[PDB]
């Protein structure tokens, strides 16, 4: 029995080993009580505003849309402390962890951004933080690993399977199975067992609430569509949530298409996978015919995850949100275009969302449309990845 | 029903059940079949059998590597069901339980999975990542195909969960020795007499204790506390991995270990 | 003749080759006219707010000051687009460059932060940007060089002299001497010939104006002191300017002490140099007995400059502001302390200011005092420098 | 006064002045003294002499490297003033001008610098990074020590600046050929007849054109346009650098080049 509905239609649930159900129930109760506690809301708001730097800007693109009837705004989560939206809900989960008497944090990361966020929040709030990272990503993201360790987190490379996010998620869950009395598992996206998809949404939904107020102030009307990348789901549900009941506003989620859907080397389970049970939830996932979990691929480590949060699966099923995919090469062109024409270096994750908005503008350049792209993070962490790609293509 | 028959006999003989676990197809189909025949001949009262899964999130390194070995041999779930059918034809009375991950049960249809379990003669299914709160479609399909649904009693269980496990479970109750994942290196230390007695008060299926049981002394201790038996997996799998290049030394050492564990269950 | 006073007491002036005086006079007139133009102010404010992300947070330290009577706030210029205060006045100077009909930008950088800022503003506003950088700093700051080039700037390594900032300043001035008709020299600090010390102050002074409003809202009174690092002067004059007439508020500038003042390997001309004429101004500078300009040193490239802006020289001379120095090792300890205890990774430049505030707190732990440190930038650019230091000391 | 005497003689002879520039002490004290004696003997009417400065922001690479060579020889300003005193003792009538950077003039005291210039017999000082707007203490100290303050007329000069340069300058006016820094590779192209004639209208000191003058054809052209002479530095310094290993081939080539440039100034 739960206080809140664990399912979004057929998707979601709490598919964890029995030993973890008390921890999930405790976390749900803590969250429900926190959402009614003005003292908790006041502390969370103070950290968001005065530590993380909310509200974030809403930037009108001046150059990218020249020659079209598209007006494009960028919601600047890249300007949050830590460099990505991840900081919003880590601060909320950390506060919940203290409300519950936990003194340790377990987290996993692939791009390193949620790891950086978990580490900074643990440093500020006095928690002992350990972070699992696919050993492959440990070598590609050694600067973010060092950041995490400078802020006092332990970083544990995972040599297993694809040596990427999924494999780090597994180890974090194994760890939590034997340390839940003292450690809070700080899940990094809007996925996993209930209550995490709900908690991450509610601790990210200021992104869409601010965007709505900002766009009404600047344009006097709601956007025609809001566009976000989808790895596990958090930044997109955060943008979407306040618009779900504004039925004129399109909701567009962008999955990574990798080298191309037809190559099988992608990260697009929502549109190209099959419903399964893993990660603690019932959700679309990339799997073999036999039901083994397949490895995903994306140029962007943060999108390289072979499942997707259940609320996105549900919003797709009913037609409220539309999901699309963007390939590595399209994401890379959009990264370069933003750098050169707006002076903003975007995360490669967010470059997928931008890339689809550029397509919407370029394919129909006489269509009048007001678009908002969630710029979920900055691309400082990606400049080495991008340099080695442009070096191998003779572009530089 | 094979579990009821087993526990009735063991009760008569003042004995507890020793129940080895192995991963089907580890290190190969043929050696795995030889291994299981040796466990039985050496004294196993029942079997717990795993189907290799790509992401076994309730297993520590020993059984993770057993899965990897089965995959290196090409072991598929379809081949595992072929093995299960042969094992049942060899051993008509032993209870055969499966330890499954949810996706392998769900992804070609829950009902079809349990229908295939009935076709090959499986007696029970435990789904490691389906808590009792999520179990309805799994329980119903098990029962519809004359399969016992197994539920876990964790050491942090409360009374409401004891009553659910007692009411919904059949065959045996899985009594968890401790938190964490499987592994012989980590021995459970919490006393479980209180949970064992509550389960009996509520008419639960007989309890087998599992996780971190790797010595005869732990087997006798679970029986001394009231449990109807003990399961050991990693300890047995470690013998497989240590003897991969000597298939018959492996069976010899498996035989010696099982007999010593089953002996400790006697009286 | 000028519209504005070019001197701060005896310091400042316009000591440039005669050929450059028209360009300096034109720039002054453009600035004076811009400061009275509500259309310019509205455009500048829109870029600051909606592109760069002002206002920036004022963060109370929760952990650093435990056990003392010091209350410490951090003005979070690290959260500005680009990662440092530099973006504030580059956007103003870029707008001035367009007001004047210039289509190219010349700039110099040592840490790369002003280079990154110049490049991002030029990309946004459509200017062709070329950036001089000491070839030594080009190799140490190759990731920031790539950032600049990704945003379309040309980066020109300078193999000359100490191969650091001073040498890049020289080449930028030589370049401007022959291209002032089409190119605006975007000076990166509050130094150089008039009108630059005045323009950079007026385009940075929102830092102190916001701090004053924020601290009065949070504490009901002015700070006892505001503390900033001093390389050329911009971030500190930006913090100081609105408090200059609030005579109870201390103004503390922190120069780099390098390996120690007594070693001569420092960057502290204000307190340990001698008045000279170079860089277009009369100002304290590190020089030999014969008047040759000496090379400075700091662990932080952004403070590695052997002179200082004239208004700081003047504020020191009259006793309105006090200047101190912090060594490499003290800056490094303060960098580590902020990372581990507040979850903020500061620039090594700003780590000098923090380090002096920590000294003020630790030396007199029962002194009740309200301090504001200007956190001028984030330290992402410095994690490799810091890693190689901790690796050579067996600390990691 | 040496400049007035020089220009009066050249005027009588229908001639313009050729004025070489070198960096004092480049490549060494002794060779620099030999170089200057050769420039004079080969036809130089006046001298412009630089004191090596650590950061010469009005000089391109050729003269930057001349400074570096002097520094590699240990050349200090004090040694440069010793050289200046000797040069004056050798050549009592030639005008000797210094091209200085401001810090070397200012940093031991402006007055003391010009007092030392008078002691050694310098006739004029140009301070490259002191515009006329900043020049008051420099002008006053020059005049107080019987030194001519030289001011630059840039090609972007306006009328107010023409009047200032005409009123405050003495000895000669420095007529800049173009924007940018010194260098023989970059030849000025703007016609300057208009500025030259304005300076004469305002009674300015006679104008010498400098920057990017490296051929006899440019010398005759500056004279044909009204200028009283031309200065060449980088072109001469390039000969020094090209012949560092052959000190006497260097003097030979210096001699040939100066005579050819001074010849072009004749008529
Ligand atoms: C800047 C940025 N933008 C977008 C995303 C996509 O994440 P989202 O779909 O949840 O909005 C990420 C993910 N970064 C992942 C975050 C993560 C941690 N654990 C996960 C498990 C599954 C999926 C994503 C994660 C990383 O740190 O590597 C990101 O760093
Ligand atoms: C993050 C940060 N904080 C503080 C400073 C100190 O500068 P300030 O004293 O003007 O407040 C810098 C300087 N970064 C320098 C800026 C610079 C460009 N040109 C200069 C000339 C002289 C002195 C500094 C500069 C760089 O980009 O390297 C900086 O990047
Ligand atoms: O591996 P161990 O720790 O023995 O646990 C039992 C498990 O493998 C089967 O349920
Ligand atoms: O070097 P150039 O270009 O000849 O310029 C003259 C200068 O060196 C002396 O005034
Ligand atoms: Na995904
Ligand atoms: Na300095």
């Amino acid at each position: 029995t739960t206080l809140l509905n664990p399912y979004f239609g057929e998707f979601g649930g709490m598919y964890v080993p029995q030993i973890l159900m008390p921890a999930l129930n405790q976390l749900e109760e803590a969250f429900v009580s926190a959402q009614k506690d003005p003292e908790f809301q006041a502390q969370f708001a103070d950290l968001l505003k005065n530590y993380a730097g909310r509200p974030t800007a809403l930037t009108k693109c001046q150059n990218i849309t020249a020659g079209t009837r598209t007006t494009l705004y960028l919601k600047r989560e890249d300007l949050l402390h830590g460099g990505a939206h991840k900081t919003n809900q880590v601060l909320g989960q950390a506060l919940l962890a203290k409300r519950m008497g936990k003194s340790e944090i377990i987290a996993e990361t692939g791009a390193g951004q949620h790891g950086v966020a978990s580490a900074l929040a643990s440093a500020l709030l006095g928690l002992k933080c350990r972070i699992y990272m696919g050993a492959k990503d440990v070598e590609r993201q050694s600067p973010n690993v060092f950041r995490m360790r400078l802020m006092g987190a332990e970083v544990i490379p995972v040599h297993s399977g694809s040596a990427t996010l999924k494999d780090a998620c597994n180890e974090a869950l194994r760890d939590w199975s034997g340390s839940y009395e003292t450690a809070h598992y700080m899940l990094g996206t809007a996925a996993g067992p209930h209550p995490y998809p709900t908690i991450v949404r509610e601790f990210q939904r200021m992104i869409g609430e601010e965007t709505k107020a900002q766009i009404l102030d600047k344009e006097g009307r709601l956007p025609d569509a809001v566009i976000a990348c989808v790895g596990g789901g958090s930044n997109a549900i955060g943008m979407f949530a306040d618009f779900i009941n504004d039925t004129s506003v399109g909701l567009i989620g962008v999955e990574p298409g990798g080298h191309g859907i037809e190559t099988g080397e992608h990260g697009a389970p929502l549109k190209h996978g099959r419903v399964g049970i893993y990660f603690g939830m019932k959700a679309p996932m990339m799997q073999t015919a036999d039901g083994q979990i397949e490895e995903s691929y994306s140029i962007s480590a943060g999108l390289d995850f072979p499942s997707v949060g259940p609320q996105h699966a549900y919003l797709n099923s009913i037609g409220r949100a539309d999901y699309v995919s963007i390939t590595d090469d399209e994401a890379l062109e959009a990264f370069k275009t933003l750098c050169r024409h707006e002076g903003i270096i975007p995360a490669l994750e967010s470059s997928h969302a931008l890339a689809h908005a550029l397509k919407m503008m370029r394919e129909q350049p006489e269509k009048e449309q007001l678009l908002v792209v969630n710029l979920s993070g900055r691309g400082d962490k990606d400049i080495f990845t991008v340099h080695d790609i442009l070096k191998a293509r003779g572009e530089i | 029903e094979r579990y009821e028959n087993l526990f009735a006999q063991l009760n008569d003989r003042r004995e507890g059940a020793f129940v080895p676990f192995v991963t089907l197809g580890d290190p190969g189909i043929e050696q795995s079949l030889k291994i299981i025949d040796t466990l039985i001949d050496a004294g196993a009262d029942a079997l717990e059998l795993g189907v290799p899964f790509s992401d076994p999130l309730a297993d520590g390194p020993t059984i993770q590597n057993a899965n990897l070995r089965a995959f290196a041999a090409g072991v598929t779930p379809a081949q595992c069901f072929e093995m299960l059918a042969l094992i049942r034809e060899k051993h008509p009375t032993i209870p055969i339980g499966l330890l499954m991950y949810a996706n392998l049960v769900f992804n070609n249809g829950i009902d079809a999975f349990y229908a295939r379990c009935e076709q090959v003669g499986v007696d029970s299914v435990l789904v490691a990542d389906v808590p009792v709160e999520e179990s309805a479609p799994f329980r119903q399909a098990a029962l519809r195909h004359n399969i016992a649904p197994i539920f876990i009693c964790p050491p942090n269980a409360d009374d409401d969960l004891l009553r659910q496990v007692a009411s919904y479970g059949r065959g045996y109750t899985y009594l968890l020795s401790r938190s964490g994942v499987t592994g012989a290196e980590n021995r459970g230390a919490l006393p479980l007499h209180h949970l064992i007695e509550k389960l009996k008060e509520y008419h639960a299926a007989p309890a087998l204790q599992g996780f971190g049981i790797s010595s005869p002394e732990q087997v006798s201790a679970a029986v001394r506390a009231g449990a109807a038996g003990a399961i050991s997996g990693s300890a047995i799998v470690k013998i497989i991995e240590k003897n991969l290049a000597s298939p018959k030394q492996m069976l010899a050492e498996l035989r010696s270990f099982v007999s010593a564990m089953k002996a400790a269950s006697r009286a």
